[PDB]
Protein backbone atom coordinates (compact mmCIF):
# COMPACT_ATOMS: atom_id res chain seq x y z
CA UNK A 1 0.00 0.00 0.00
CA UNK A 2 2.13 2.83 -1.36
CA UNK A 3 1.67 6.46 -2.35
CA UNK A 4 2.88 7.90 -5.62
CA UNK A 5 6.30 9.19 -4.54
CA UNK A 6 6.91 5.89 -2.78
CA UNK A 7 5.66 7.33 0.50
CA UNK A 8 3.66 5.28 2.94
CA UNK A 9 4.62 1.93 1.47
CA UNK A 10 3.26 -0.74 3.76
CA UNK A 11 4.34 -4.05 2.25
CA UNK A 12 1.89 -6.84 3.00
CA UNK A 13 2.45 -10.54 3.72
CA UNK A 14 0.08 -13.28 4.84
CA UNK A 15 1.29 -16.12 7.06
CA UNK A 16 -0.69 -19.33 7.43
CA UNK A 17 2.04 -21.87 8.19
CA UNK A 18 1.30 -24.54 10.76
CA UNK A 19 4.04 -26.28 12.69
CA UNK A 20 3.69 -29.56 14.53
CA UNK A 21 3.57 -28.65 18.21
CA UNK A 22 5.32 -30.51 21.01
CA UNK A 23 2.07 -32.28 21.81
CA UNK A 24 2.09 -33.24 18.10
CA UNK A 25 -0.88 -30.94 17.59
CA UNK A 26 -0.69 -28.75 14.51
CA UNK A 27 -0.82 -25.04 15.26
CA UNK A 28 -0.25 -21.81 13.40
CA UNK A 29 3.20 -20.28 13.40
CA UNK A 30 1.70 -16.78 13.14
CA UNK A 31 -1.17 -15.76 15.38
CA UNK A 32 -3.90 -15.98 12.78
CA UNK A 33 -6.29 -13.45 14.30
CA UNK A 34 -3.60 -10.78 14.55
CA UNK A 35 -1.35 -8.59 12.42
CA UNK A 36 2.34 -8.01 13.05
CA UNK A 37 4.47 -5.17 11.74
CA UNK A 38 8.21 -5.72 11.80
CA UNK A 39 11.34 -4.22 10.32
CA UNK A 40 14.89 -5.36 9.72
CA UNK A 41 15.89 -2.83 12.37
CA UNK A 42 14.82 -5.42 14.93
CA UNK A 43 18.43 -6.50 14.32
CA UNK A 44 17.60 -9.83 15.90
CA UNK A 45 20.47 -12.14 16.84
CA UNK A 46 20.21 -15.91 16.71
CA UNK A 47 21.87 -16.81 19.98
CA UNK A 48 23.46 -20.17 20.82
CA UNK A 49 24.84 -21.07 24.23
CA UNK A 50 27.31 -23.72 25.29
CA UNK A 51 26.61 -27.36 24.51
CA UNK B 1 -45.83 -42.19 -61.05
CA UNK B 2 -48.66 -44.71 -61.11
CA UNK B 3 -46.69 -47.84 -60.31
CA UNK B 4 -44.24 -45.98 -58.10
CA UNK B 5 -42.93 -42.48 -57.53
CA UNK B 6 -39.53 -42.00 -59.08
CA UNK B 7 -36.81 -40.41 -56.97
CA UNK B 8 -33.43 -38.79 -57.00
CA UNK B 9 -31.24 -39.98 -54.18
CA UNK B 10 -29.13 -37.08 -53.03
CA UNK B 11 -25.99 -37.60 -51.01
CA UNK B 12 -26.34 -39.54 -47.77
CA UNK B 13 -26.47 -37.53 -44.54
CA UNK B 14 -24.21 -39.39 -42.13
CA UNK B 15 -23.64 -38.12 -38.58
CA UNK B 16 -20.67 -39.89 -36.99
CA UNK B 17 -20.69 -39.03 -33.31
CA UNK B 18 -17.60 -39.50 -31.18
CA UNK B 19 -16.43 -39.00 -27.61
CA UNK B 20 -13.16 -37.12 -28.13
CA UNK B 21 -10.40 -37.56 -25.61
CA UNK B 22 -10.25 -34.99 -22.82
CA UNK B 23 -9.28 -36.69 -19.58
CA UNK B 24 -6.63 -38.89 -21.16
CA UNK B 25 -4.49 -35.75 -21.35
CA UNK B 26 -3.79 -36.14 -17.62
CA UNK B 27 -2.87 -39.82 -18.11
CA UNK B 28 0.15 -39.46 -20.40
CA UNK B 29 2.01 -42.55 -19.12
CA UNK B 30 1.23 -45.90 -20.76
CA UNK B 31 2.44 -49.24 -19.41
CA UNK B 32 1.67 -52.59 -21.01
CA UNK B 33 2.48 -55.29 -18.49
CA UNK B 34 1.86 -58.97 -17.92
CA UNK B 35 2.42 -59.02 -14.17
CA UNK B 36 -0.79 -59.50 -12.23
CA UNK B 37 -0.77 -56.12 -10.51
CA UNK B 38 0.92 -52.76 -10.18
CA UNK B 39 2.22 -51.50 -6.84
CA UNK B 40 3.01 -48.07 -5.42
CA UNK B 41 4.85 -47.16 -2.23
CA UNK B 42 3.77 -43.85 -0.71
CA UNK B 43 5.88 -42.19 1.97
CA UNK B 44 5.07 -39.06 4.01
CA UNK B 45 7.67 -37.35 6.20
CA UNK B 46 6.48 -34.38 8.18
CA UNK B 47 9.53 -32.33 9.12
CA UNK B 48 7.84 -29.29 10.62
CA UNK B 49 7.57 -30.34 14.26
CA UNK B 50 9.45 -28.36 16.88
Amino acid sequence: LVGANGAGRMRIWVNTQKYRDQNDQEQFLMKQKAVMGISSAIEGVRCFGAI
Amino acid sequence: AGLYTTYQLLEVQRKLKTLPAFFLQWFPRQINFQEDMIAFDKVIQDVTRV
